[PDB]
């Protein structure tokens, strides 16, 4: 046999498996917003409310492509209609 | 598009590459259901948009 | 020696087109349904138009043609109505036609837009797709110019004209990967990727898979609006299963008369 | 109107594509 | 003539975008993007907007009455 | 406000004492005893209390106003209840954050006591479901229990969002994003008064499906809001923990240095400033600052890489006896969190000539995703001798791996034709003649004996 060497140690080392990895915000069991009807002191219900399109864009879920019909290709014209005002 | 006799900006390579952009096969081939019982043909066909003319000799 | 046992998935249901995945059932069955949705799957269309006054700039028959593939809102109605050929009235029945009308005089200085909004029914539910987006251009009139006509729908399926047709159209699929070898690749890296394919980024197509059949067919049924694109289905269901039921009648009776 | 921009604002793209002149499909006369 | 009512190859309702299509290159759009915006997906129905010519417009030149 | 009316006996409403100082909790229940003051004022100046940050003083004085709930009041039962209902809701919120001198069993049997007490004069109100449902979270189980008495307050009076928002909570705990996320929209359309930042929990929720555009806007506002939560600093340093090549000093310094100084008691910060200064060489302070980010937390999540980084600082430094034991316990609190902890017990087990259970810990590690560093760890710990397939075929399929990447393979082809010695006596040989040519670019060293002598047999 070939004495190959025993992995007692890390060498390679496994930095690139550690720092990849996305460790779960668990700071409080109720996802860091306490659960409660009492508590709320103060109210932002009136007109004119306090609000930011920072915030707006937060309201929806998902809405967020194909970019190449805007593509120059000098080998690529437009397209001509029927007027009413020509040579 | 433009059809120009004598123009070299076209050539087929190049139309080529713009038609697979548009999830395509790159040559203008595809892949077509025979109609009468719905299988695959073997042959991938040639196929696209082309100006034909109606002539006058109707029979 | 008997049926297979087909299952069903929808992927993709909207108010224009429907997603359905077939499973277990055979190639035949499965392209049959689809010659079914275009050709023999009935709707409500023009077919007798009674033209009265015609001075637009188009012919007479452009007209009565243009109004022919207006798609009317079929769903509620079709399965009730007889086939015209089949109708006992001497002329036409509620029974067996819906009754239109157009009368467009211009009379103002611009140019009028003869447009479906102009098609009056007599049935509330057969009209033009309006419901809920322009409408379809039948002709642009002058100072002067007008149309007066009406017009019957009558039941019919695109076996004769392709007015009839409900779908837009119907997308058709099996194998996307290519494992059957029903079609053979030049070059099969040449080839974009299926919607459908369960295939990564790296390999073209799926490996040669000897003993297999086809099954998960793959549809995109698109209505012209003349349909819910999901009524085509079960109407297409229902057609070639009511021609198989004429057909073993039809069969029953040769059997014992010979 | 439109065209116009758009055809000199892409047949600039011949001296802008400066690097790769390679491909074959196209020829050309070389006389004397 | 006059924009046709289906796309010949499909059958696809294409008569009532026609003054859609114009209105969206009333807007700077690319055809591109006008064809996109109305949903034409497939490349038959798209080539009913691009190359159908409206000859109806210089047909309505000539007035019978007025 | 800060100066408010107390009602006397004669000439009411004209003594008022002033909320900025301090004073004893022990008068306040006298004095609005000797006067007979009505129950409205009591609830008054409790929330003046919570008001100044202070938790203790509201939950107390509210104690002893059960005695005096209808004394001459003439049927004044109404504000009797809303006392008592915080008697039965803030005894939950305060058991979470308990203290290193109670336990929560402490705060969870007065939770139990005065809240069927509570239902007495009114059941089943806007509150009271809030205290059954919340009740399932601080044991662990009956999920959907919890959920079904949220609902309940949807259907007879839902004039709060955090009316409604407990059901995402629940949504998150079985593992459902979409739910969750669905309900987390109505928290921001009223944008109600909470200074929690409401908005934390639905920045919590934009992380998963990858949503790294939304996360970051949720995080933002927070800090703009208030920058006293570290729930929204401690969230970007977990998004930005992935570039390590790239923005270092912004993940050392402004998301790991700003947050431990304005929140030392965080076990989260702790571990990440532990983990951070493991690569820069200093394991004086990873050992230092990972026993206080353990005796402080209480979910099996934290803990389990608490005793990691604990190990990984020992191993490093030849000290396996101490890491070994971390190393069973970063599994057997929280098995299912990543696969760190089994690959640590692998390249643990290899000690004391265990290695059969590196095998097995080891296989583990292949069920979430393969790594070209995990298939050597089985290759050297292989025990497969001959004629036994039941653990050669894991090194063929091992080897296959390294084979075909080139992360400096100096041996991987000699332990290629030490498998392939009874099989094709070809194989071994090709393994042989790469392997005899790869041992000569790090250094002119000559090849050892070993090799020769076997490729000549
Ligand atoms: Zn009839
Ligand atoms: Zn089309």
């Amino acid at each position: 046999t070939y004495p190959f060497d025993q992995n007692r140690f890390v060498q390679y080392k496994a930095t690139s498996l550690e720092k990849q990895h996305k460790h779960d915000l668990l700071t409080e069991p109720d996802l860091g917003v306490t659960i409660d009807l009492i508590n709320p002191d103060t109210y932002r219900i009136d007109p004119n409310v306090l609000l930011d399109p920072a915030d707006e864009k937060l309201l929806e879920e998902e809405i967020q492509r194909s970019q190449q019909h805007a593509k120059v290709v000098p080998w690529m014209r437009k397209t001509e209609y029927i007027s009413t005002e020509f040579n | 598009g433009d059809a120009t006799p004598f123009n070299d900006a076209v050539n087929v390579q190049k139309i080529s590459n713009l038609l697979s952009d548009y999830g395509y096969h790159l040559r203008g081939n595809e892949v077509l259901y025979n109609g009468f019982t719905g299988r695959k043909i073997t042959s991938q066909i040639f196929i696209g948009p082309t100006y034909y003319q109606r002539l006058k000799h109707m029979v | 020696p008997y049926a297979n046992q087909p299952t069903v998935r929808i992927t993709e249901l909207t108010d224009e087109n429907v997603k359905f995945i077939i499973e277990n059932t055979d190639l035949a069955v499965a392209n049959s349904i689809r010659r079914v949705f275009i050709a023999e799957v009935p709707i409500i269309a023009i077919d007798w138009v009674q033209i009265d006054a015609n001075s637009s700039v188009l012919h007479d028959e452009f007209i009565a043609h243009r109004l022919g593939l207006i798609p009317l809102t079929s769903d509620d109605i079709v399965d009730k109505l007889q086939y015209s050929r089949d109708c006992t009235c001497e002329e036409f029945c509620p029974e067996c036609s819906v009754e239109f009308t157009l009368d467009v005089r211009c009379n103002e200085d611009q140019t009028r837009h003869v447009t479906s909004r102009d098609l009056i029914s007599n049935s509330p539910r057969v009209i033009p797709v309006t419901s809920r987006q322009d409408d379809i251009l039948i002709v642009k009139l002058r100072k002067g110019q007008e149309l007066r006509l009406r017009a019957y729908a009558k039941k019919g399926f695109g076996k004769e004209h392709a007015k009839w047709n409900p779908t837009a159209g119907v997308a058709f699929e099996y194998d996307p990967d290519n494992a059957l070898r029903h079609t053979v690749y030049p070059k099969p890296e040449e080839w974009p990727k299926s919607e459908y394919s369960e295939l990564d980024e790296d390999e073209s197509q799926a490996p040669y898979d000897p003993n297999g059949k086809p099954e998960r067919f793959y549809y995109n049924v698109e209505s012209c609006g003349s349909l819910r694109p999901e009524t085509i289905v079960l109407s297409a269901l229902s057609g070639l299963k009511k021609k198989l039921s004429d057909l073993q009648t039809q069969l029953s009776h040769e059997i014992q008369s010979d | 109107e439109w065209n116009i921009v758009e055809s000199e604002k892409a047949l600039v793209a011949e001296s802008h594509n400066m690097k790769n002149q390679q491909m074959d499909p196209f020829t050309r006369r070389q006389c004397k | 003539m006059i924009i046709p009512v289906r796309c010949f190859t499909c059958g696809k309702i294409v008569g009532n975008k026609w003054e859609a299509y114009l209105g969206l290159l009333q807007a700077e759009y690319t055809e591109g993007d006008a064809l996109d915006a109305l949903g034409l997906k497939r490349y038959c129905c798209r080539r009913m907007l691009l190359a159908h010519v409206d000859l109806i417009e210089k047909l309505l030149n000539y007035a019978p009455l007025e | 406000r800060g100066s408010i009316e107390i009602p006397l006996r004669d000439t009411d409403e004209v003594i008022e004492l002033d909320f900025d100082q301090l004073p004893e909790g022990d008068e306040v229940i006298s004095i609005l005893k000797q006067e007979h003051t009505q129950l409205h004022i009591w609830i008054a100046l409790a929330l003046e209390y919570y008001k100044q940050g202070k938790t203790e003083e509201f939950v107390k004085l509210l104690e002893a106003a059960r005695i005096d709930g209808n004394l001459d009041y003439r049927d004044h039962e109404k504000d009797q209840m809303t006392c008592l209902d915080t008697l039965a809701a803030y005894y939950v919120q305060q058991a979470r954050k308990e203290k290193n001198k109670d336990n929560k069993k402490d705060l969870i049997t007065q939770a139990t006591l005065l809240y069927t007490m509570a239902d007495k004069i009114i059941m089943y109100d806007q509150n009271h479901l809030l205290g059954r449902a919340c009740f399932c979270l601080l044991e662990g189980d009956k999920m959907d229990q919890a959920d079904a008495q949220f609902h309940f307050v949807l259907n007879q009076s839902p004039n709060n969002i955090p009316a409604l928002l407990g059901k995402a909570c629940i949504s998150f705990n079985k593992k459902d994003y979409r739910g969750a996320l669905a309900y987390y929209k109505k928290a921001l359309r009223t944008n109600p008064g909470c200074p929690a930042e409401v908005r934390l929990g639905m920045g919590h929720c934009f992380v998963k499906l990858n949503k790294l555009e939304k996360a970051r806007l949720a995080f933002s506002r927070a800090l703009e809001l208030n920058s006293k939560c570290v729930g929204a600093l401690v969230g970007l340093a977990v998004l930005e923990l992935n570039n390590k090549e790239a923005d270092s000093i912004k993940n050392g310094v402004q998301l790991l240095s700003r947050a431990y100084t304005i929140d030392p008691s965080n076990p989260m910060v702790l571990n990440h400033l532990a983990n951070h200064f493991f690569f820069k060489k200093d394991y004086s302070k990873v050992q230092h600052l990972a026993l206080h980010a353990f005796h402080n937390t209480e979910v099996e999540a934290m803990q389990a890489e608490s005793c990691y980084q604990l190990a990984r600082s020992f191993h490093v430094q030849e000290d396996y006896d101490q890491a070994f034991q971390y190393y069973y316990q970063a599994t057997q609190f929280a098995s299912s969190s990543f696969v760190l902890p089994f690959f640590g017990l692998g390249q643990m087990y290899i000690y004391r000539g265990d290695k059969e259970n590196a095998s097995q810990c080891f296989e583990k590690v292949l069920k979430a995703y393969p790594n070209n560093y995990e298939t050597m760890k089985i290759l050297g710990s292989l025990y497969a001798a001959s004629e036994d397939q039941e653990k050669r075929d894991i090194a063929k399929g091992h080897l296959k791996k390294v084979t075909e990447q080139y992360p400096d393979d100096v041996e991987a082809w000699i332990e290629l034709a030490q498998i392939l010695e009874q099989t094709d006596i070809q194989g071994a040989l090709s393994a042989y003649g790469t392997a005899t040519r790869i041992l000569q670019e790090k250094v002119q060293a000559d090849v050892p004996p070993e090799i020769l002598n076997n490729v000549g047999a």
